[PDB]
């Protein structure tokens, strides 16, 4: 009469049951994704409904065991994972209302769009049209028109259902013994153990704030330089010590600053490195680039790929009548089966995407030895961090030289190296503060610190005070700008990135300090270095059995996040930035196109 | 002169708990090479080349199928669900185990669930014992009244073989060549 043994046999049956059902569902999903049909979407719908009902029933059945009298770490963790349940406490009426509200979001967000009032006839869908306008537009009035039109067409329809959804979710979260929905979302990091391994909920926000406070000045400096370069790009148009307008960031929301690269090259005579010419000249293909990537992966000390990978993965378009989707993605079906689906071009960008996907799949086989409930990463950002560390490792001039795609007579151009580092820095350091801003706003809204009539006011105030980006026109509370992004519209957490960069820099520094590198941390190549791979193998194969704080230590040397590798990597750019000696520090953010 | 053709080219294989057993005599095994795709040969009292210098009285040539991970468990003094509840051998086992992959012949696209193996048993199984009875297994104090679930589970469980899964889940047929030497007259000959 031991609940330990009862839960043990429960999990023993649930393992095989869930494994078989999951493999069948994943196979159906892949078959749908390769070729699209009405029959395929019918299979998708029926399988999804069957899994929803089946998992709900299994969780309800498993909810009949206690948690205060379980001793074994692993059994306790499995019981917690199975007991954590949702969408079951609510009654039928409230559940149906919530489902209808979410479906209304998912429909009207994609359905709503704006067009030109000047020319009613000429306007296309959001996907090709507005994206092309934003990526190839250089007119103040045109960009302002597109931005204002979209932001006035989406929010006025997304506001009410979103408010009702947030109220209902807050009520449910309070009913489910959590503090609120924000508390539930924050509760994805806590770990319970002894010997000083406790992890509460406030630690995450504490460390995030501590990191941002000491990381902001580099963003200030790069913002000053980018503002000066943008002034060079466009004349007599923006305040000299003000902000960057939201419509001049290359895209609607300004998630990335990748489009500003041609407007900030210090030396036109010496452009950035472009080995794409030699890539096309050598006349290789997807098979060849993937063989080179596999060779690079093997050279570190990681094992070979599976035969079924090459046997079944599709890389070159057949060109027949049936259509497919050409968006590379990482597939992990389970049952020792791994597949990829991508359409390949010969550029550095596709080189990097192929390498990143290969790293993702490598992690996937790395933690695939655990039981079904443990076939998962330590946290959300581990996969992308593991991909990006080796992406940065393989994105260096010494590597692209030592694979012999560069002429022997070429000398190491520090200017080209600085160009590449400037590009990568302008992307990375500009990516994260917006993510931290939006996640803080979402958490505050969910927990309820922001009342109804203060949504947009608080959003804009936080935007200005954190990032330093101004708006060109006034707006009222009816608009719902922060939900314009797909992740916010479709209820996806945005904290998995800012975390991911910190882990990326920490792992890069730890892995490159051991390969007996002579120069600075950057440019380090881990090729022909067995000990780094041996150290990283336990990190890759640990899985989720151990807590992530315990796991990360075995490689890093510490069990808490730190941002020292970021600064030590970006120090050369800081030393370079003598160029901007006429740059003033600080801003007021009081000049806008309203006046 | 044996039905090695029949024992090696059997169209269907029984379940693990319902494993089959046969008796052979008056002939000799002459395996050349590589027929055990998974070069698996773990037998102790004899040698792979010296086996032709011996004769045997009793033979228990079993045949069944197992998934990829559990092929390691076919060894004396081994633990795991298969070992404790389905098939056990004593510490003095004398027989050479043959195993090979037959994914091209024993897998279908629609999914195969015709193979079963017992998962629950009250006590550790005795060597060379088969429990084909489908009696219900109980786990609690209060008695179930013919309705399953709630601390009374059905023992058996399916395999679920597919053609696209990896090697670690690919089905292999397994043959155990039991032999023993006693006062009984010689029944199996050699390459005389």
């Amino acid at each position: 009469s031991t609940t330990e043994d009862l839960a043990k046999t429960f999990l023993e049956k649930f393992n095989y049951e869930a494994e078989e059902l999951s493999y069948q569902n994943s196979l159906a999903s892949w078959n749908y994704n390769t070729n699209i049909t009405d029959e395929n979407i019918q299979k998708m719908n029926i399988a999804g409904a069957k899994w929803s009902a089946f998992y709900e029933e299994e969780s309800q059945h498993a909810k009949t065991y206690p948690l205060e009298e379980i001793q074994d770490p692993i059994i306790k963790r499995q019981l917690r994972a199975l007991q954590q349940s949702g969408s079951s406490v609510l009654s039928a009426d409230k559940r149906e209302r919530l489902n209808t509200i979410l479906n209304a979001m998912s429909t009207i967000y994609s359905t709503g769009k704006a067009c030109n009032p000047n020319n009613p006839q000429e306007c296309l869908l959001l996907e090709p049209g507005l994206d092309d306008i934003m990526e190839n537009s250089k007119d103040y009035n045109e960009r302002l028109w597109a931005w204002e039109g979209w932001r006035s067409e989406v929010g006025k329809q997304l506001r009410p259902l979103y408010e009702e959804y947030v109220a209902l979710k807050n009520e449910m979260a309070r009913a489910n013994n959590y503090e609120d929905y924000g508390d539930y979302w924050r509760g994805d990091y806590e770990e319970e153990w002894a010997d000083g391994y406790n992890y509460s909920r406030n630690q995450l926000i504490e460390d995030v704030e501590h990191t941002f406070t000491q990381i902001k000045p580099l963003y200030e400096h790069l913002h000053a330089y980018v503002r000066a370069k943008l002034m060079d790009a466009y004349p007599s148009r923006i305040s000299p010590t003000g902000c960057l307008p939201a419509h001049l960031l290359g895209d609607m929301w300004g998630r990335f600053w990748t489009n500003l690269y041609p407007l900030m090259v210090p030396f036109g005579q010496k452009p950035n490195i472009d080995v794409t010419d030699a890539m096309v000249n050598q006349s290789w293909d997807a098979r060849r680039i993937f063989k080179e990537a596999e060779k690079f992966f093997v050279s570190v000390g990681l094992p070979n790929m599976t035969e079924g990978f090459w046997q079944n993965s599709m890389l070159t378009e057949p060109g027949d009548n049936r259509k497919v989707v050409c968006h590379p993605t990482a597939w992990d079906l389970g049952k020792h089966d791994f597949r990829i689906k991508m359409c390949t071009k010969v550029t550095m960008d596709d080189f990097l995407t192929a390498h990143h996907e290969m790293g993702h799949i490598q992690y996937d086989m790395a933690y695939a030895a655990q039981p079904f409930l443990l076939r998962n990463g330590a946290n959300e950002g581990f996969h992308e961090a593991v991909g990006e560390i080796m992406s940065l490792s393989a994105a260096t001039p010494n590597h692209l030289k030592n694979i012999g795609l560069l002429p022997p007579d070429f000398s190491e151009d520090s200017e080209t190296d600085i160009n590449f580092l400037l590009k990568q820095a302008l992307t990375i350091v500009g990516t994260l503060p917006f993510t931290y801003m939006l996640e803080k706003w979402r958490w505050m809204v969910f927990k309820g610190e922001i009342p109804k009539e203060q949504w947009m006011q608080k959003w804009w105030e936080m935007k200005r005070d954190i990032v330093g980006v101004v708006e060109p026109l006034p707006h009222d509370e009816t608009y719902c700008d922060p939900a314009a992004l797909f992740h916010v519209a479709n209820d996806y957490s945005f904290i998995r990135y800012y975390t991911r960069t910190i882990y990326q820099f920490q792992f890069q520094e730890a892995l490159c300090q051991i390969a007996k590198h002579e120069g600075p941390l950057y440019k380090c190549d881990i090729s022909n270095s067995r000990e780094a791979g041996q150290k990283l193998h336990e990190m890759l194969s640990l899985g989720r059995s151990k807590p992530w704080t315990f796991a990360l230590e075995r490689v890093v040397g510490a069990k808490t996040m730190d941002v020292r590798p970021l600064l030590n990597y970006f120090e050369p750019l800081f030393t370079w930035l003598e160029q901007n000696r006429n740059s003033f520090v600080g801003w007021n953010t009081d000049w806008s196109p309203y006046a | 002169l044996c039905p090695f053709g029949e024992v090696f080219n059997a169209t269907r294989f029984a379940s693990v708990y319902a494993w089959n057993r046969k008796r052979i005599s008056n002939c000799v095994a002459d395996y050349s090479v590589l027929n055990s795709a998974s070069s698996t040969f773990k037998c102790y009292g004899v040698s792979p080349t010296k086996l032709n210098d011996l004769c045997f009285t009793n033979v228990y040539a079993d045949s069944f199928v197992i998934r990829g991970d559990e092929v390691r468990q076919i060894a004396p003094g081994q633990t795991g669900k298969i070992a404790d509840y389905n098939y056990k051998l004593p510490d003095d086992f004398t027989g050479c185990v043959i195993a090979w992959n037959s994914n091209n012949l024993d897998s279908k696209v629609g999914g195969n669930y015709n193979y079963l193996f017992r998962l629950f048993r009250k006590s550790n199984l005795k060597p060379f014992e088969r429990d084909i009875s489908t009696e219900i297994y109980q786990a609690g104090s209060t008695p179930c009244n013919g309705v399953e679930g709630f601390n009374c589970y059905f023992p058996l469980q399916s395999y679920g073989f597919q053609p696209t899964n990896g090697v670690g889940y690919q089905p292999y047929r397994v043959v155990v060549l039991s032999f023993e030497l006693l006062h009984a007259p010689a029944t199996v000959c050699g390459p005389k």
